[PDB]
């Protein structure tokens, strides 16, 4: 769900936003689709600040569910001591 | 007329959400018609089927509201099902 089924249409983005700011709206976005689905789980310049403050927080609560609730970097241990 | 037409699914639903069809030993009994599935309660078809089902084998024996984007109805059926499972399970031990 991360790999495929989101484009950044290079044809409809408005001049008025840069062509990074697309690619954070792209990744919040898919961090909330993403949080619903497989994790299972449910909940200018201020403008600029807007993308950041949605962007601090909602990484920042996927890693937390994704450490908790599957311990992802548990694996990553344990994956070494056996596989490696 | 977005307003509306949740004027009258608000209104039309409430005879459905006060009850799957039933017959007359027991997978016979309530069995799920797929046709009629809302096909955004398609994920849990079979955990509305199998919360109704627990309440019976006791009961002979002796609000939901649609939005978009939010799964607020989703996570309404998981917190009852979660309890009609401990009241016949209980029942058994």
């Amino acid at each position: 769900l991360w790999h495929d089924k989101y484009t950044l249409r290079k044809s409809m983005i408005p001049s008025f936003m840069t062509m990074d700011q697309s690619r954070k709206v792209l990744l919040i976005g898919k961090s909330i689709n993403f949080l619903h689905q497989v994790c299972h789980d449910q909940t200018e310049n201020a403008f600029q600040g807007k993308i950041d403050a949605a962007y601090f927080e909602t990484s920042k609560y996927l890693l937390d569910v994704l450490n908790k609730k599957y311990s992802l970097l548990d694996h990553m241990q344990a994956m070494r001591r056996y596989l490696l | 007329a977005q307003e509306l037409c949740l004027y009258l699914t608000k209104a039309a639903s409430a005879p459905y959400f006060e009850v799957v069809e039933e017959h007359e030993y027991w997978d016979q009994r309530y069995t799920i018609v797929q046709q009629q599935i809302p096909s955004f309660l398609q994920k849990m078809a079979d955990k509305i089927l199998s919360t109704g089902k627990y309440l019976n084998v006791v009961r002979e024996c002796g609000e939901i509201i649609y939005t978009l984007k939010e799964r607020a109805y989703v996570e309404q059926i998981e917190k009852a099902f979660n309890y009609a499972s401990k009241v016949l399970l209980d029942f058994l031990m």
